[PDB]
RNA sequence: UGCUGAAAGCAUCUAAGCACGAAACUUGCCCCGAGAUGAGUUCUCCCUGACCCUUUAAGGGUCCUGAAGGAACGUUGAAGA
RNA sequence: CGAUGUCGGCUCAUCACAUCCUGGGGCUGAAGUAGGUCCCAAGGGUAUGGCUGUUCGCCAUUUAAAGUGGUACGCGAGCUG
RNA sequence: GUGAAGAGGGAAACAACCCAGACCGCCAGCUAAGGUCCCAAAGUCAUGGUUAAGUGGGAAACGAUGUGGGAAGGCCCAGAC
């Protein structure tokens, strides 16, 4: 089943009746309006491509504007691309909007996690740090040790050392959605998506059920 | 060998049909098909079928008898039908049928249900007894070790699911 | 299941048999006689 | 005199199509990586790429002995530690049985940046089809 | 663990044929990923001038032209050494 | 021997399988529960303290389990001394 | 005996093993050990067998109706197994 392009608009609570509060993610789906179907005899593979929001008239290319005009469509802030499931289809010019998550129990989302920048071992490893006393010498917060002797004269691949930590895609797997507010093109999930306020987040249902 | 030295009489109402390596065997009560070893040669000497090594090939006789007992029993399956008898041992264990899909109750949490193949049909007489019946004798008997692998009969009590003719060594709990 | 250098028939009722490029022993009568060498 | 060389602009190459259907595996290859060389003319010169382009069709189709479909192993290693990986010969025909010609020719063509150009007119498929009908390639039989 | 079944009138899970079988294996989940030099595919956009040259060729130069786009600069960022 | 820093701890590990746990089996002097034993299996998991410089060991209390080894008895141009 | 104090060829690489002792030059010929499907020069040579284990291409006591060859024996068309 395909999924729906949105934002992450920020977190809240939802009061029970009987006095749970569940920790909710807004995420605002604006009409996501496709761009092209893919198929088998042109592309190989079964997909569509979306566009949501509005962009600056003055800065959408010409070669990306000759793209909206051939569907179409007001150009949006970005496109992405759902692959297509058998038995399901959609025309070029065609809206898609949040109702399609009226009857989905959970999701997944897909976001670009914050930037924490160049990370130590600690922070991006869950290092143990060495004893902060008892004779230190410059070497609290370092990695120690990192191969051995002579018989691998090497540090093997995928070693776990610093680096840039976050500003990538993650997704966070089998949300409860709590609330589709159709009227205001709202989404309610269960929890925190990955994303910082007022980015872009990919919104589908749930593969693991 | 000797068993392929022995021809195969086909009787009356047993349509052989010789095909390379493929015989069809119709009958009364189905057909079958079984492409045979190219070690193989076939021939049907107008009441009998024949059984000789195809040169340039090392296991001649092997490959023959083994050929024979097929057809043999391709014939017997076609004009008569094989019949595999089971019965269950233990309290409460039973058998019930629903056209191709027995419905065996063996003691657990789940209900077990088996499927049955094409060919093959089946027939609870009493609730603590199972025949099956069918054509390939090669399938009767696959049907018949699948519902006896849901309970392989215990040596204390004899509990489980047998064949209604094989013998259960039982064994005393000492102490 | 015996699993043994050497393997033997023990009883009258054992089975010498090769499966697999593998010497079992089989036994109808007693399963203790069950072996295979390796 | 000094003897001829090959020179690699007024070399000329042909095109041929093989049917791999049946046909024993090494016993192939021998005979592509020795025309993939050029050892089959005599302008051959070890430096110069001198062989054939050569299309193999039903790449999927060729025959190994024994119980090599079962036995036969295709190992590699990623780079990582862990990362030694294994793949039967059956499991390499239905996964991408076009990489069974390729590693077996591979390893018979030479060695270095000659060889791995030898190896650029090996055409490989899996199917019984190509879109190479513009280069007019002939039925090589082996 | 079997089914059918010879070689070996029997027997036999195997030699021909068939079935089942584990956190291992390949997938399924997540991420990177066409420098995959085998450098792939799809979609859209842009450019429709004159001449000289000798060693005539995937040649050199002049004048006209400067697109799509990019880059630089600036204001900057929950992006960042 | 015109220098290859060494016991133990610390911090990163990584591999083997002669497997400690979890998985699949066979036999049992296997009623069940719980075991014994052997076969397959290296995917993941695999204590904290008291004493001692200790590895080890004993002890206390855990845990599904507290595996055995290789790695210059792994790891001092990483630390401790 | 070789190396030391000896190059060349072969044994993947491999002072001491195998072949063979480099005065110099040659885009000549024959051979040695070792080889002749491709990497890689030369037999996809010929004839007759053996192996199904990748044995070849690492190992013992011991185990086994694997299979090929030979010589002998006791049962057996008075009917064996
Ligand atoms: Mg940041
Ligand atoms: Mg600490
Ligand atoms: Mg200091
Ligand atoms: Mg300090
Ligand atoms: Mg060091
Ligand atoms: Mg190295
Ligand atoms: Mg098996
Ligand atoms: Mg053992
Ligand atoms: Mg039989
Ligand atoms: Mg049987
Ligand atoms: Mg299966
Ligand atoms: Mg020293
Ligand atoms: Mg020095
Ligand atoms: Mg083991
Ligand atoms: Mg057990
Ligand atoms: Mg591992
Ligand atoms: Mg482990
Ligand atoms: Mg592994
Ligand atoms: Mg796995
Ligand atoms: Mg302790
Ligand atoms: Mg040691
Ligand atoms: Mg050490
Ligand atoms: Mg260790
Ligand atoms: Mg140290
Ligand atoms: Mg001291
Ligand atoms: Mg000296
Ligand atoms: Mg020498
Ligand atoms: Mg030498
Ligand atoms: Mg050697
Ligand atoms: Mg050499
Ligand atoms: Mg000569
Ligand atoms: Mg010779
Ligand atoms: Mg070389
Ligand atoms: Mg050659
Ligand atoms: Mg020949
Ligand atoms: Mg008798
Ligand atoms: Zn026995």
């Amino acid at each position: 089943m395909i999924g729906l392009v949105g934002k992450k608009v920020g977190m809240t609570r939802i009061f029970t009746e009987d006095g749970v509060s569940i920790p909710v993610t807004v995420i605002e789906v604006e009409a996501n309006r496709v761009t092209q179907v893919k198929d088998l005899a042109n592309d190989g593979y079964r997909a569509i491509q979306v566009t949501t929001g509005a962009k600056k008239a003055n800065r959408v290319t010409k070669p990306e504007a000759g793209h909206f005009a051939k569907a179409g469509v007001e150009a949006g802030r970005g496109l992405w691309e759902f692959r297509l499931a058998e038995g399901e289809e959609f025309t070029v010019g065609q809206s898609i909007s949040v109702e399609l998550f009226a009857d989905v129990k959970k999701v997944d989302v897909t976001g670009t996690s914050k930037g924490k920048g160049f990370a130590g071992t600690v922070k991006r490893w869950n290092f143990r740090t060495q004893d902060a006393t008892h004779g230190n010498s410059l070497s609290h917060r370092v990695p120690g040790s990192i191969g051995q002797n002579q018989t691998p004269g090497k540090v093997f691949k995928g070693k776990k050392m610093a680096g840039q930590m976050g500003n990538e895609r993650v997704t966070v797997q089998s949300l409860d959605v709590v609330r589709v507010d159709a009227e205001r093109n709202l989404l309610l999930v269960k929890g925190a998506v990955p994303g910082a306020t007022g980015s872009d987040l990919i919104v589908k249902p749930a593969v693991k059920a | 060998s000797r068993v392929a030295k022995a021809p195969v009489v086909v009787p009356a109402g047993v349509d052989v049909k010789i095909n390379g390596q493929v015989i069809t065997i119709k009958g009364k009560n189905g057909e079958l098909t079984r492409t045979l070893n190219d070690a193989v040669e076939v021939k049907h000497a107008d009441n009998t079928l024949t059984f000789g090594p195809r040169d340039g090939y090392a296991d001649g006789w092997a490959q023959a008898g083994t050929a024979r007992a097929l057809l043999n029993s391709m014939v017997i399956g076609v004009t008569e039908g094989f019949t595999k008898k089971l019965q269950l041992v233990g309290v409460g264990y039973r058998a019930a049928v629903k056209g191709n899909v027995i419905n065996l109750s063996l003691g657990f949490s789940h209900p077990v249900d088996h499927q049955l193949p094409a060919g093959i049909t089946a027939e609870c007489p009493t609730q603590t007894e199972i025949v099956l019946k069918g054509a390939d004798k090669q399938v009767i008997g696959q049907v018949a070790a699948d519902l006896r692998a849901y309970r392989r009969p215990e040596p204390y009590k004899g509990k489980g699911v047998r064949y209604a003719d094989e013998v259960v060594r039982t064994k005393e709990a000492k102490k | 299941m015996k699993v043994r250098a050497s393997v033997k028939k023990l009883c009258r009722n054992c089975k010498i048999v090769k499966r697999d490029g593998v010497i079992r022993v089989i036994c109808s009568a007693e399963p203790k006689h069950k072996q295979r060498q390796g | 005199m000094k003897t001829f060389t090959a020179k690699p602009e007024t070399v000329k190459r042909d095109w041929y199509v093989v049917d791999a259907t049946g046909k024993t595996l090494g016993r192939l290859a021998t005979e592509l990586a020795r025309r993939l060389r050029g050892k089959h003319k005599a302008e051959y010169t070890p430096h110069v790429d001198t062989g054939d382009y050569i299309i193999v069709l039903n790449a999927d189709k060729v025959a190994v002995t024994g119980n090599k479909r079962t036995d036969k192993v295709y190992y590699h290693h990623t780079g990582h530690i862990g990362g030694i990986k294994q793949a039967t010969f059956e499991e390499m025909i239905a996964r991408r049985p076009e990489r069974v010609i390729e590693i077996a020719v591979k390893g018979m063509l030479p060695k270095g940046p000659l060889g791995r150009a030898m190896f650029r007119k090996l055409k490989v498929y899996a199917g019984n089809e190509h879109n190479h009908a513009a280069q007019q390639p002939q039925v090589l039989d082996i």
